[PDB]
């Protein structure tokens, strides 16, 4: 997960 | 099936929810996993295909299996898009760990359409006070902000959550938290 913050950054 | 049961996914909403989905795959690394999303976007020289994400070559296809429904949410951030696939929730839930999700409440139907039947857990702030108390670590403005946005989820998917976690502080919620999944564990 913290290594996929853009991700995570994409969803919201 | 009568035997072995597959891990259920978890889907944890609401303010702390990163941080309880920090804790849980720490405390617990042969329970919970993660699973790899994929990515338009080049990889960088250290980040490993198919590990880190799955580096999408053609990002026409990846649109076209967006709208195949092969993936339970989907995003786009800096010109690039960003998706976690059914395909990478049943790989974590087929090695019997719960794969811990960072989707939005939508996912949580389709994960149920593609039988993979999540534990919704929803975290619940009392009130705007109650939010500074469980998240010391905002602002006001990030506070009124987050209970807002708190209310509207309630509202709108109040029916799809399998449990609503509440408390006077963290540790009570990640207690509850691991409770639930304890008692929906299988």
């Amino acid at each position: 997960r913290i290594r996929r913050d853009e991700y995570l950054k994409a969803i919201q | 099936s009568e035997f072995v049961h597959y891990a259920r996914p978890i889907i944890i909403l609401g303010p702390t929810k990163d941080r309880a989905n920090d804790d849980l795959l720490s405390e617990f690394p042969d329970k919970f996993g993660s699973c790899v999303p994929h990515t338009t976007r080049p990889k960088r020289e250290y980040e490993i295909d198919g590990r880190d994400y799955h580096f999408v070559s053609s990002r026409e296809k990846m649109e076209k299996d967006i709208q195949a429904h092969k993936f339970i949410e989907a995003g786009q951030y800096n010109s690039h898009l960003y998706g976690t696939s059914v395909q990478s929730v049943r790989e974590v839930a087929e090695q019997g760990k719960h794969c811990i999700l960072d989707v939005s409440a939508n996912a949580v139907r389709r994960l149920q359409a593609a039988h993979l039947h999540p534990i919704a857990i929803f975290i619940r702030p009392r009130s705007l006070e109650n939010v500074l108390e469980i998240n010391k670590r905002i602002t006001e403005e990030q506070a009124r902000k987050a209970f807002d946005r708190a209310t509207k989820l309630e509202q709108e998917f109040t029916e799809c959550f399998s449990a609503i976690v509440e408390g006077d502080s963290f540790e009570e919620i990640y207690h509850k938290v691991k409770r639930v999944i304890e008692d929906l564990s299988g």
